[PDB]
């Protein structure tokens, strides 16, 4: 069965997304404006919205039962490593399948592959990217399925400098019972079918995105113009 | 060495 403890962990989780992901999308407003034309010019306005996606991520990670127990060290670890895996994640909510773009409530506010790509980044990452988003779109998560991938994704062992991994472990595996559990309770089928290790697969595929959005990072962060239109916080957790 | 981040966990 799925128990109290488990139900309470999802109604914390999905409340901590409501808090932390606005479906209106309104502080957009506040961001760089876009300019879609004119090389790196969509490198403000997405850099931006990277930053703010980036503070969000950190306030849903603080409401996950158990992330408190941890060092500080340990806090900033599993935050540096995870930040464009979980924003990559939560970006699927305005991803549309009907012109494959991320669609944030207005054609300003809508992006597409030429967009990305008038950010600095190459189709190594963008056409990957994609495919990732289509298909996690195809899984058609329950919310409760997609709060709990977002925060076992953040609570990883395995990330480089973790030093309490067995409690970071601990902390993970409440969650992914949690999720086992809610699957087979919840999710009828034929949607049920292999979903558990197809979300676990989809962690996998972002180990790989993150790799390359590190290359490609490293890349447009030599010349340092491009870094100059980046954040203090992008600069702070990308590096 | 993160300010930002940690002041942000904090
Ligand atoms: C609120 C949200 C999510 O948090 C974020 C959203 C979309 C995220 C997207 C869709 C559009 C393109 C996004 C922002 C990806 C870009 C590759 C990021 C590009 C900007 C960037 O991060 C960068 C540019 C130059 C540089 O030297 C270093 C970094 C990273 C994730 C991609 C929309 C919306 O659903």
């Amino acid at each position: 069965k799925l128990s109290e403890e488990q139900q309470h962990i999802i109604a914390i989780l999905l409340d901590a997304h409501h808090k932390t992901y606005d479906p209106t999308y309104a502080d957009f407003r506040d961001f760089r404006p876009p300019v879609r034309m004119s090389p790196l010019s969509m490198l403000p306005h997405l850099a931006d919205l990277v930053s703010y996606s980036i503070q969000k991520v950190i306030g849903f990670a603080k409401m996950i039962p158990g992330f408190r127990d941890l060092t500080s060290d340990d806090q900033i670890v599993l935050l540096k490593s995870s930040a464009i895996e979980v924003i990559m994640l939560r970006s699927n909510q305005s991803f549309t399948m009907d012109d494959m773009s991320w669609d944030c409530g207005s054609q300003d506010y809508k992006y597409d592959v030429t967009d990305v790509s008038k950010a600095g980044h190459t189709l190594e990452l963008i056409e990957p990217l994609i495919k990732f988003q289509v298909g996690l779109k195809k899984l058609n998560l329950h919310e409760e399925e997609h709060v709990l991938l977002m925060a076992i994704c953040i609570v990883s062992p395995d990330r480089p400098g973790v030093q309490d991994a067995k409690l970071v472990e601990a902390i993970q595996d409440r969650l992914s019972n949690t999720l086992q559990t809610y699957i087979r309770c919840r999710h009828p089928p034929p949607g049920s079918h292999q979903l558990y290790a197809k979300m676990i697969q989809k962690l996998a595929d972002l180990r790989s995105l993150n790799e390359e959005h590190s290359k490609q990072y490293r890349s447009l962060s030599f010349q340092p113009e491009n870094s100059m239109k980046l954040t203090p916080l992008v600069l702070e957790v990308f590096g | 060495n993160h300010p930002m981040l940690m002041n942000l966990l904090k």
